[PDB]
This record gives structure tokens, C-alpha cells and sequence, in this order.
DNA sequence: TTTTCAAGGAAACGAAACG
DNA sequence: CGTTTCGTTTCCTTGAAAA
């Protein structure tokens, strides 16, 4: 359970990296 | 066999009209009934073995007749259960659950209703044949025939008690009154007496015959088939016992017959306890005679309700405990053992809004607690006298029903916290809220008074929410219930919405909000209230002043980082929901407070951080700088943009960021944590979007030639960050500062990578027609990332990778010429988690690598341990 | 004796694992 | 890619309570 954390990675990154809703939806590449 | 062709597939057919044929033809043909009777049961086991008429006619030699068809199944390979899988699954097997489980059971259940018409039941002799056959048919090692034989026996046992009670109450007891009216007085009919006596003798003898059959089946079939090895057979043995106990109470409702439930309460199998605990609540519905079973097995029930193997059994165990506490069989000391089950050690394992496995458990425990609440409520009124008046008029109901509710939850918490290890209050609030979420529907109408308890101007006496430590728990329980009220049910929510909303202003004005523990739940409640939940109430007038009352506390008190203080997340969620309100009156207030804080910060940097001061107390001033001003603006810039004139920025990036090295010697390992460069990336990302909004002015009317002057603040920010990074690159690696130094460098690199990614996104998202902006962007930006800051980035990547390896105890292969001295890495109190904050840095580095900003040797060094650190790293390597 | 609500179960669509 | 198993949501049936 500690090694396999694939879905948790997206949520952790999108939470810790972002602190503004408007600029993130335009300064985060696809 | 034609009988199975009209039984296994026929759905909508009459069940009783087909039995009369065989019932009347058994008197004609004796060997044609048992043949097609036994073949019908053999069809469901799955075999081509058959029984002929001369075999079934041998009634005396039943063991050998059943045994000669036994070898035809043992030596048979291909066999499947057509009845069991059709019962369990309707859409899976070839046979559906319709024509093989409903009419099938109705055929045996309604078998004796037709026997009374043609007089084939009492004639009798036809009844003994089935008792002789099925008794020896239900004692085999093969799991196929035993189940169906025992089930066929229990299906007749079902109707036995039904007809027994029917004849006892609608025949014998009714003829007794007719015989009583033919005695008084001095007028015997004699003609009717000899008919009454014969009818009553028939009614009394049929009961004896039925009881003999019942005693046979209970003696030889039930005692041996409750210790069976199969779970389905052992569960079916107990399932139909509920019918017999509900129906016939003379020879079933006893203490010697209710011992089997307390026996099988602790069974090795799993599917037995489920049916046992599903049947148990039906016994308490009927009610000295039954109390003696619970009075002895309630401790076993407590064991099963708390520490059981399976999780689906505790639900029905507490369902039984519900009526147990209702009838008062449970003692006051045994209630506290089940009340603390609302605080299971699992924190958010599944989900809440979807009503998962963790939902039903807490719902059942709250349903149990409701009965105890009502019991103590009704019991306390008669013990102590009621005074004439109270607050306003007389609140006889909610006041007493809430006053005792305060003791309940706190004692339930203490009973579970005395056993388990001590945890901090932050871990207590979450569990208390997870518990109080499900208490919403049970104190939904009385909570109106709870608000008035917080404004304790009125008083009441007690014979034999005052202090702050009690009001904290008060508020936490109330505001956990508030959040939990929105998810379950309907109609019970909008009433509370309309009732409890206006008192929020009085809550803020009465109870002071100096400590953060008072601020946590009050603003936790505000999250679950939107525009429709405030306009339909008619109290949108007070929201304007609510925001100001919160702003005053935001401005007065000091707010630290999210790692130590809780006000950070509180005010962040508050501002986010207030911004999602999207009301122009609310935005202007926050913008004015932003301007005020900006002016305060300017006047702070003018004299406090002045480079012409002899004060060497940077450790004491940096904390105040980050608490009073910087973190507040970093929180406010989330939803409300912030702009800075270059004078303030050049007095900030001069007196602070370009001055950190000569302050770092005084910094401890707690001040360094507070420092985060998330504000300097905010200043860029707002001036990097306010210009994307100018690109949206191409399709309008009315460039000003400031493109060179436009990049000056952003260029200054990125250059100051590069200079700070490269200046921190040259520092003494002593054990005291080797953690804070690397944490500072990591934060600086994170902010710098964010800024660089944003700028390179802005440069590539531009259309091809804007060439005069590309020229200014390539002229005013000489370097996006200096080549020494790249070495610092590699250093941070190393540091984090080596900490990851030190945690996982796997050696790292790296190049020869490298600072390999930092493979043994120190303890780090800055990074609470090292798996997350490392993969985040790896993702940022890969994003930089995709933009052709970092060299290829960097990509070679990054992907050197893609196999050592698991698949998460190779995901970043390839994808 | 009849009506209404709720509780348990089955069908159908969706998600995650798995091969 | 496509299947298979598990979880979720909605509707239907049965039972439990009150008029």
C-alpha cells in the first residue's frame, strides 16, 4: 500500500502545488 | 418424469390446483406417487439417476432404496446444483429465481392446506411414509441430498405451527364458547351435545398428531442438523426456526428452546451469526420467560457487538442492543462500553456522502443511543421536581433533553480515551465530528435551544457551557452536527437552515474569539451554507456585518504557518467560500483590507527592516513579519488578486530576500519553517494573468509601450530569487543548520520553478501575431534559470532522493564525482512527509525538463534510480 | 380492517483491477 | 482493449406501525 500510490499522487500534487483557483486553470499545462 | 417439466419452468401457475390430482390419485395408484415424488427431488441435485416404481414401493427397506441411488451420484463426475445457484442468483444460472424458488417453496408450504379437503391427512398412514423416507434421506456425507431433504422437512414444519395455532384459536376456543352456552341452565340439547363432543375431540386429537410430528422432527432432525459442517445448512436450520417460534408459543416460547440462539451466537462460520442477529430483534417485539435469555447472554452479545470477526454482524448485534436498552435489560455500566463505539480507530477509511460501510455502523449506534437518551430523559423528570419558570415560559422538552446529552458524549469520549493512547486535540476534534455527524437526525428539533446555551445570560440551578474547556467541546459537537446535517435525508435540513441561521452574529458577539479553538468549529459550520441557503431565509442583511466581524479578528490576531497554527486553513476556507459567494459587496472589503495590510507592511519595512539598524534580532523580527503581514496577504491572494508597486517590492526584496544570508546565522529551526516564498510567486502569477487579460483586449478598443517597464518587477523577482538561491548555495554545512538551510533552499527552488513554469507557459500560449511582446519577453528576460541555480536544483533533488533512500534503506547508484558524504542524512523536522514532498519535486523537475530548460545530463541523472524506487518514479521517467 | 412509511433486496450503470 | 469483479444508485417488494 505504501509503494502503490498512483491515484493519490494526482490529488497530492494538485493540492500542495495550487493555492489560487483562477491562475491555476491557465498556468498548469496539459 | 412429467412433473419436473411443469414445475421448474412454470412461472405464473396455480400451486394448489395441482396438488389435488396427486392427493386423490394416491388412493387410486400407490406406486405412481412416490416415484415422481423422489425423482422430483433428485432432479435438483444434478444427476441422471432415477428411481423406479418397484423401488419406491419398498417402504420398509428405505435405507437400501436410498442407498442404491447413492452410488449413481458418487461415481458420477459432472454434477451441478440447479436449485441452490438459482436461489442465490437469478440472472446467472439457466434456471431463474422465479420458477424454481418461489413456487418451489410454495409447493411445500401450502401442501397441507389441500390435504384437509379430500381427507388425506387424518384418513394418517400417508404421513408416516414421508417421515420414514426423509429422515434417512437427510443423513449423508455428500452435500447435495442432505440440504434438500432437511429443507423439505423444515418446509412442512413451517405450516405445522401455523395450522396448530389456527385450530387452537379458531376452532377449539370457538367451540368452547358454544359448549358453554349449552349448559346453563337446565336445558341440555343432548342432540347437539354428542356433535359438540365429537367435534371437540377431533380438534383436540389433531393437535396431538401435529405435536407428535413436530416432536419427531425436532428430536431426530433439528438436534443433529445444527452442528453441521456446511454453513448454508446450519443457517437454514436456524432461519425457519423463527417461524416456529413466532407462530406456536406453547411448545417453543420457553427457556430450554431459546438456548440454541445463545449457543450459535458464537459460531465458527460467518453466515450463521448474520441470520442469528437478523432473527434476534424479532423476539423482543413480542414483549420473566424471555428476560432470562438476555439476562444470561447479554455479555456474549456485547462481545459480538464490539470485538467480532465479521463486520456485518455488529450492525444487527447493536440492533438487538437497541431493544435491549429499550426494555432496560442493560445496566448503566454496560452502556458506556457500547457508547464509545462511535469513536472507532479508523479515521476516514471509506466515504461519508455515499453511505458506505462506516455509515451504517454509526447510524445503528446513534439509533441505540436515542433509546438511552429518551429513557434517562423520562426517568429524570420524576426524580427531581420542575421549577415553575425558566428562560421564556417553559421549555420542558429540549432543555432537559440537551442538558443530559452533554454528559453522554463526553463520558463516551473519556471511556474510550482512557484505554487507548493519548492523542492531540486535533485528532480528537475530527473523531468527535465524524461521530456527531450521525447524531443530526435525533437532535434535529431541539438544537434550537443549544444556540441559546452559548449566550449564558440566564441561569438555572442544580442540586448535589460555563468554563472555556467545556464550551470548546460544546461548539465542536454543535458544529460537527451542523456539517453532518446536510448529507442524510431531506426536509429535516431546511427547517434547521431556517431556524439556526440568524443567531450566528450573536454567537460571534457574545463568545469572544481570542483563542483558535473557539474559531475552528464556528467557521467550520459556515462552509456548508451557500447562496440559496442564505437568500431563502431572508437574512442576507447580516452577512455584510458577519464578514466585517470576521475581518476584525483576522486583522487583530496573528496567524502562522499551517504546520503549527490552525487559523491558516480556517481563514483560507472562509475566504474561498466567501469568494465563491461572488457578491460585489464582499470583494471590496477584502480588497480594502489588502490595501491596509500593504500600507502596514510598507511602513514596517521602512524602519524595522532598515539596513541602517544595529539590531541583531532578525530571528525575533522575521517571525513577526511573516505572521502579521506576509502570510495574511498570501492567504488573501488566493481568491483576491494582489498588486505591488515596484517601490514596495524593491524595499522588500532589498531589506529581506537579498539579506537572508546575514540573518540565517541567527535563525533557529522553527523560524526557518515559517519562511515560505509563496507570496513572491503570487506577485508574479497575478502580473502574469493581468496581462493575459490584456490579450483579451484585442477584440475590444481603447499597449502604452510599457513592455520593457512591464517585465521589470517580474524580472527583478526572478533575479532576486536566483541570487538568493546561489547565495544560499555557499553556506557552512554544520549539523545545526543543515536542515533549515536545505529547507530554505527547497522552498526557494519550489517558488522559482513555479515562476519559471508560469512564464514559459505564458510565452508559448501567446498567438503568433503578438511579435512585439515576444521581443520584449526575450529582451527583458536574459536568463530564466541561471546555471548555478540548476546545480542547486540538482543538489535538492539529490538531498530528497537520499532522504527517500535512507527511509527505504536502499542504496543509490550515482556518478563518481559527487558529494557522496550526504548519503547518511540527518533527522528532519521540517518535512513531515518525505514520500510526497520528494515526488512533488521530481514532478516539477520533469516539467522543467520538458520545456528544454534543463540540460540532458540532468535528465540522465534524474532517471538513474527508476527501478530502485518503485513504479512511481518510472511513471515520471517515461510518462 | 386499511393506509403509509421504511427497510431490505435486486437491477443497472460505473469504476477499478486484472489479464 | 477488453473482461471481470466490486461498489453505487435507483426502483420494487415486504413488513412494521398507526388510524
Amino acid at each position: 500500500p505504501t509503494n502503490f500510490t498512483t491515484k493519490r499522487l494526482w490529488s497530492e500534487i494538485t493540492e500542495s502545488m495550487s493555492y489560487l483557483p483562477d491562475p491555476i486553470l491557465k498556468n498548469f499545462l496539459s | 418424469t412429467e412433473l419436473f417439466d411443469i414445475l421448474s419452468t412454470s412461472e405464473d401457475v396455480s400451486i394448489e390446483e395441482l396438488l389435488r390430482e396427486w392427493l386423490e390419485t394416491y388412493s387410486e395408484n400407490r406406486d405412481k406417487f412416490l416415484q415422481e415424488f423422489i425423482n422430483l427431488l433428485l432432479n435438483c441435485c444434478g444427476s441422471v439417476a432415477r428411481v423406479e416404481d418397484h423401488d419406491v414401493h419398498s417402504n420398509e427397506s428405505s435405507n437400501e432404496t436410498i442407498g442404491e441411488i447413492q452410488l449413481l451420484f458418487q461415481r458420477q463426475k459432472l454434477h451441478e446444483f440447479y436449485l441452490l445457484i438459482s436461489k442465490e442468483n437469478k440472472k446467472r444460472k439457466n434456471f431463474k429465481m422465479g420458477p424454481l424458488y418461489q413456487n418451489f417453496a410454495e409447493f411445500m408450504t401450502k401442501l397441507l392446506e389441500v390435504a384437509n379437503d379430500l381427507q388425506l391427512l387424518y384418513v394418517g398412514n400417508l404421513v408416516l411414509d414421508l417421515l420414514t423416507w426423509l429422515s434417512s434421506f437427510s443423513v449423508c456425507k455428500i452435500r447435495c441430498f442432505r440440504y434438500i431433504s432437511t429443507l423439505t422437512l423444515y418446509l412442512f414444519q413451517d405450516y405445522l405451527t401455523q395450522q396448530a395455532v389456527n385450530l387452537e384459536k379458531n376452532y377449539l376456543a370457538k367451540l368452547s364458547k358454544q359448549l358453554s352456552l349449552e349448559e346453563k341452565k337446565k336445558r341440555p340439547n343432548n342432540k347437539t351435545l354428542e356433535k359438540l363432543e365429537s367435534t371437540i375431540a377431533e380438534t383436540q386429537g389433531s393437535k396431538v398428531v401435529i405435536d407428535s410430528i413436530i416432536d419427531n422432527i425436532v428430536k431426530l432432525c433439528f438436534v443433529h442438523r445444527y452442528k453441521d459442517v456446511s454453513d448454508l445448512i446450519r443457517s437454514e436450520s436456524m432461519l425457519h426456526l423463527s417461524i416456529w417460534i413466532k407462530n406456536y408459543p406453547e411448545y417453543f416460547l420457553k427457556v430450554t428452546f431459546l438456548k440454541y440462539f445463545g449457543w450459535l451466537l458464537s459460531d465458527n462460520s460467518v453466515s450463521v451469526r448474520l441470520q442469528v442477529t437478523k432473527i434476534l430483534p424479532h423476539l423482543i417485539i413480542q414483549n420473566s420467560a424471555i428476560r432470562q435469555v438476555f439476562e444470561r447472554f447479554k455479555t456474549k452479545i456485547l462481545e459480538v457487538a464490539i470485538r467480532d470477526v465479521n463486520l456485518d454482524v455488529r450492525i444487527h448485534s447493536i440492533q438487538v442492543l437497541t431493544e435491549a436498552s429499550s426494555l432496560g435489560y442493560l445496566d448503566d455500566s454496560e452502556i458506556l462500553i457500547i457508547s464509545s463505539l462511535m469513536f472507532d480507530e479508523e479515521f476516514d477509511p471509506f466515504k461519508t456522502s455515499s453511505f458506505n460501510k462506516r455509515s451504517k455502523f454509526l447510524s445503528t449506534v446513534a439509533k441505540f443511543l436515542a433509546r438511552v437518551i429518551k429513557e434517562k430523559f423520562d426517568e429524570f423528570i420524576k426524580t427531581h421536581e420542575d421549577l415553575p419558570k425558566e428562560v421564556d415560559g417553559l421549555e420542558v422538552g429540549p432543555v432537559v433533553q440537551v442538558g443530559i446529552f452533554i454528559k453522554i458524549l463526553n463520558d463516551s469520549l473519556i471511556y474510550h480515551l482512557k484505554d487507548c493512547a493519548e492523542v492531540d486535540s486535533r485528532t480528537k476534534i475530527r473523531m468527535l465530528t465524524q461521530a456527531a455527524e450521525f447524531l443530526s437526525p435525533y437532535i434535529s428539533t431541539h438544537l434550537k435551544t443549544i444556540c441559546n446555551l452559548l449566550i449564558s445570560d440566564t441561569e438555572s440551578n442544580e442540586l448535589i457551557p460555563i468554563d472555556r474547556n467545556s464550551t470548546i467541546l460544546y461548539l465542536n459537537v454543535f458544529h460537527g452536527l451542523c456539517a453532518g446535517a446536510n448529507n442524510p435525508k431531506i426536509q429535516t435540513k431546511d427547517s434547521v437552515k431556517e431556524i439556526v441561521l440568524p443567531l450566528f452574529y450573536d454567537l460571534l458577539n457574545a463568545a469572544s474569539i481570542e483563542s483558535a479553538d473557539i474559531l475552528c468549529p464556528l467557521l467550520e459550520s459556515f462552509i456548508t451554507f451557500s447562496l440559496d441557503d442564505w437568500i431563502s431565509i431572508g437574512y442576507e442583511t447580516e452577512l455584510k456585518k458577519i464578514t466585517d466581524k470576521t475581518i476584525k479578528a483576522f486583522m487583530d490576531s496573528t496567524i502562522g504557518n499551517s504546520k503549527v497554527d490552525m487559523k491558516y486553513d480556517i481563514f483560507a476556507k472562509f475566504i474561498h467560500h466567501i469568494h465563491h459567494f461572488e457578491k460585489k459587496e464582499l470583494q471590496e472589503k477584502f480588497l480594502n483590507q489588502i490595501a491596509t495590510l500593504k500600507i502596514h507592511l510598507k511602513k514596517f519595512l521602512q524602519e524595522k527592516m532598515d539596513p541602517n539598524n544595529s539590531r541583531d534580532d532578525y530571528k525575533d523580527l522575521t517571525c513577526s513579519l511573516y505572521e502579521l503581514y506576509i502570510n495574511k496577504l498570501t492567504i488573501l491572494g488566493r481568491d483576491y488578486p494582489i498588486e505591488v508597486d515596484e517601490e514596495l517590492l524593491q524595499l522588500f526584496l532589498n531589506n529581506f530576500v537579498s539579506r537572508i544570508p546575514i540573518m540565517f546565522q541567527d535563525f533557529d529551526d522553527s523560524t526557518a519553517q515559517e519562511i515560505n516564498f509563496k507570496m513572491l510567486v503570487l506577485l508574479a502569477t497575478w502580473n502574469l494573468e493581468k496581462w493575459r487579460e490584456i490579450i483579451e483586449k484585442v477584440r475590444d478598443y481603447e499597449i502604452s509601450k510599457d513592455l520593457r517597464s512591464v517585465w521589470k518587477p517580474i524580472a527583478a523577482i526572478i533575479g532576486r530569487l536566483n541570487t538568493l538561491v546561489i547565495s544560499l548555495a555557499a553556506t557552512n554545512e554544520t549539523f545545526e543548520n543543515i536542515n533549515s538551510l536545505f529547507y530554505l533552499k527547497w522552498s526557494a527552488c519550489t517558488s522559482l520553478m513555479d515562476i519559471i513554469v508560469a512564464i514559459k507557459i505564458f510565452e508559448l500560449k501567446l498567438p503568433a501575431d503578438a511579435t512585439t511582446w515576444r521581443y520584449s519577453m526575450s529582451e527583458q528576460f536574459p536568463f530564466y534559470l541561471h546555471d548555478n541555480a540548476s546545480k542547486v536544483l540538482l543538489k535538492i533533488f539529490l538531498y530528497l532522493e537520499s532522504l527517500f533512500a535512507k527511509q527505504v534503506d536502499v542504496q543509490l547508484e550515482r556518478v563518481a564525482d559527487e558529494d557522496a558524504n550526504l548519503n547518511d542524512l540527518p533527522e528532519t523536522g521540517f518535512f513531515e512527509n518525505i514520500e510526497t514532498e520528494f515526488l512533488l519535486f521530481t514532478v516539477k523537475l520533469k516539467g522543467l525538463m520538458k520545456l528544454n530548460i534543463l540540460d540532458e545530463r540532468f535528465a540522465s541523472r534524474v532517471a538513474l534510480n527508476k527501478e530502485k524506487l518503485g513504479p512511481l518514479f518510472k511513471k515520471i521517467v517515461d510518462d
